[PDB]
């Protein structure tokens, strides 16, 4: 069901078996480089990603030594990185904002299965965008996956509620409420959790 | 205004649209500070590295990747350099890793020398005047340059320039100066270097260097005392 969904959760108690399966997923994870609704490096790598997808494309935004640690998670999960995707940070006038000053941000894109029908190489792997509020990833990373793949299904980790979008699910703790339309979900939903509650 | 759509358009890489006291007495002292090029043509593959002394400050490894090309050097090939044997036991490295799987194993490379990398620096190339992998999901359009530090202890880590003609495998000089603002140390090291890639304050290894000047005695003369601890950003 087409229009935007989300649930309010602990992304680390969510049984995510009854969301189904995804030909994109994303994740912009709140990694331990805490404040304040951070995972540890074991909780990351617990998160039970592989029941997600069966084929399709993992993007995990990554900084610091997230860098090597996304890409032990996505290996761990099952994805192989065939791509990384860079975001040059500007300002309105088109200017770029330890050792170095940080100008981009960096984005893992990975694959598990034989994902078939998608259009790969219709956008490179350089995105220039107005940064925003903190954190908060650039909406063009949205055109990008829905060029990539259109119609299909997604699902979108540690969102905020301006991340929502169509055709995805959006899980994260900051989200107001349960929002499901998509009625195989509803269904397994409310099997899963017939008093709304999402306990440990 | 979307740079990726527009790239979907009209085939200008969103990089193309990126516009734009004075940081040059450091530069002036990189310049006196700087050694004598030096450079000694060496087949690595067949060389024992550890005939390179003394140990490095600064190692900047470039090998001639296959996909630079669309004798090539397999990341198997790489992992095999002995760059631990030559480093000193605080001193940098820069790994030209590519684009593609590079990426990851450049990383392991990192790690088995003993480094852990401290910045991702990303060579981003337009294509104003232009306007693929198997595994590729989009269209690559950006290099990476890993660098990593190992023992204890004004630039962005972006290089912006246009793509280089087909069949050319130079990486941007831009890097050379990102590497000798940070002040290192005076011993850098240019792994695969090339005739055009020689540079003061460099010593240059590679198989298609045509002349060699290298002289190990007098390499290591340039850092006796007193100017052994010496940055190369500083008065000599
Ligand atoms: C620049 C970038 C493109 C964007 C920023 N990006 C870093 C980044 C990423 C996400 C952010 C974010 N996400 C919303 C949030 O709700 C915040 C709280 C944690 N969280 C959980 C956590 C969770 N269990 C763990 C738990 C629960 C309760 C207590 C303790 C631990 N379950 C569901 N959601 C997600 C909000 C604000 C800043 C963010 C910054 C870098 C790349």
């Amino acid at each position: 069901l087409f229009p935007p969904q989300w649930i309010c959760c602990d992304i680390r108690y969510l049984d995510v078996s009854i969301l189904g399966k995804f030909a994109v997923v994303m994740a912009d994870p709140p990694w331990d480089i805490l404040p304040y609704g951070t995972l540890t490096d074991d909780e990351m790598r617990r998160l039970n990603i592989p029941v997600l997808q069966d084929d399709g494309f993992l993007f995990l935004w990554v900084t610091g030594r997230a860098m090597e640690l996304g890409r032990e998670c996505l290996n761990l999960w099952g994805y192989e990185r065939v791509d990384e995707i860079i975001w040059v940070k500007t300002n309105q006038l088109q200017r770029i904002i330890h050792w170095l000053n940080h100008g981009k941000e960096h984005c893992l894109v990975g694959v598990k299965g034989n994902p078939q029908g998608f259009n790969q190489g219709l956008d490179c792997d350089v995105i220039v965008a107005e940064v925003r509020s903190t954190s908060h990833k650039p909406d063009e990373i949205y055109g990008m996956i829905e060029r990539l793949s259109p119609g299909t299904r997604k699902i979108e980790l540690f969102g905020r509620p301006h991340n929502v979008q169509p055709n995805w699910i959006t899980l994260g703790n900051q989200l107001d409420g349960i929002h499901l339309l998509d009625p195989d979900v509803v269904a397994r939903f409310k099997q899963r959790y017939p008093d709304g509650i999402i306990s440990k | 205004n979307d740079y990726c759509q527009h790239f979907v358009d009209t085939g200008h890489r969103p990089q193309n649209f990126i516009r734009d006291e004075l940081i040059r007495l450091k530069d002036e002292l990189i310049a006196k500070s700087n050694t004598p090029p030096m450079y000694l043509q060496a087949d690595i593959e067949a060389f024992d590295i550890r005939e390179l002394t003394p140990k490095f400050d600064v190692i900047l490894l470039e090998p001639p990747l296959e996909e630079y090309y669309r004798k090539c050097w397999t990341w198997d090939d790489i992992m095999k350099l002995e760059i631990d044997e030559i480093a000193a036991p605080r001193s940098f490295i820069f790994l030209w890793c590519g684009s593609g799987e590079g990426l990851d194993l450049g990383r392991v490379c990192l790690r088995k020398w003993g480094y852990r990398r401290c910045e991702d620096i990303c060579w981003i190339k337009t294509n104003k005047n232009n306007p693929l992998d198997p595994k590729a999901v989009f269209q690559r359009t950006k290099e990476h340059c890993l660098m990593g530090i190992k023992g204890t202890v004004v630039d962005i880590d972006l290089i912006i320039t246009e793509e280089p003609e087909i069949g050319n495998i130079e990486k941007p000089v831009e890097i050379f100066h990102i590497i000798e603002h940070f002040c290192l140390g005076r011993r850098r090291l240019h792994l695969f270097g090339r005739d055009s890639t020689i540079r003061p304050g460099w010593l240059t290894v590679g198989p298609t260097l045509t002349n060699s000047n290298y002289n190990a005695e007098t390499y290591a003369s340039y850092f006796s005392a007193p100017n052994s601890y010496l940055t190369g950003c500083t008065e000599e």
